[PDB]
């Protein structure tokens, strides 16, 4: 159904993303996430494949802040190309801690 | 006979590393030397002496603590190894003049 | 009131004539042991 006003919604999100700019250093979105404990969890039940690719990831990041140096734009990580790879892995641990918080309440 | 022929040309060394990390293995191999002469110079037999000085190892030999070897000795006594061996490789003109070795991944550091 | 002046300024030549040979020196020392970070190259190289 919608049409103009979703494009819009997309648009800042889609220029937030490049004035982020993970991207430029070949990150996704789930690579940058701040560990905490839920998300150290979610980390550990990610598949062989995605746990090493989320790792090369990080390392070429790293490389590239202590060089002050950005991918070239060609291998920038595109928005409608981002895999939320981690969310649905982080998602149920938080159900997971929130089911454990219920009970011990009771 | 006949034309065309090339003479090999001599192969710069260089200083340098390859790091191939892979957790998954169970054991660590390294493989260290510097730039050996060639087949030809006489100092290959020296370097040789110098060689099994140092010796080999491996974790099958009699001889942990009495080996002659200081490194042969260390290796076994603070089980630092499951096997090293030092090698004198000779090309034309240049060489591999060094020491390979296999160890558990908390045992680098101390075997180097 | 400052009666040091003109060591102070003596000094203050002979420091920034050191400081202009020492900085560009401890910086190339400094380029030396972080050229192996530098200059360094990774490969990805998952199977299949």
């Amino acid at each position: 159904a919608v049409s103009a006003s979703s494009r819009w919604l997309e648009g800042i999100r889609k220029w937030y993303y490049n004035a982020a700019g993970f991207n430029k250093l070949g990150l996704m979105r789930d690579d940058t996430i701040h560990e905490n404990d839920d998300v150290k969890e979610a980390i550990r039940r990610l598949p062989e494949n995605l746990y090493d690719d989320r790792v090369f990831r990080i390392k070429r990041a790293l490389d590239l802040s202590m060089r002050q140096q950005i991918l070239p734009k060609e291998q920038w990580t595109k928005y409608e190309e981002d895999k939320s790879y981690l969310e649905p892995y982080l998602k149920e641990v938080i159900r997971e801690r929130k089911e454990r918080e219920e009970w011990a309440k009771k | 006979d006949e034309d065309a022929v090339p003479t090999l040309s001599p192969c710069r060394f260089t200083g340098s590393q390859i790091c191939h990390r892979e957790d998954g293995l169970p054991l660590a191999h390294v493989a260290i030397a510097v730039e050996g002469p060639g087949w030809a110079h006489p100092d290959n037999v020296a370097l040789q002496v110098a060689n099994a000085i140092i010796g080999h190892y491996d974790c099958t030999y009699g001889g942990g603590a009495h080996l002659s070897s200081p490194l042969a000795s260390i290796a076994a006594t603070n089980k630092l190894c499951q096997s090293f061996q030092t090698f004198n490789i000779c090309y034309a003109d240049t060489g591999l003049l060094g020491a390979h070795f296999v160890c558990d991944h908390m045992s680098i550091d101390d075997m180097m | 009131a400052e009666p040091e002046h003109d060591h102070r300024k003596r000094m203050g030549l002979k420091m920034l004539l050191m400081m202009g040979l020492l900085l560009p020196l401890v910086y190339a020392m400094k380029r030396h042991k972080w050229s192996v970070l530098k200059s360094r190259k990774l490969a990805y190289r998952p199977p299949k």
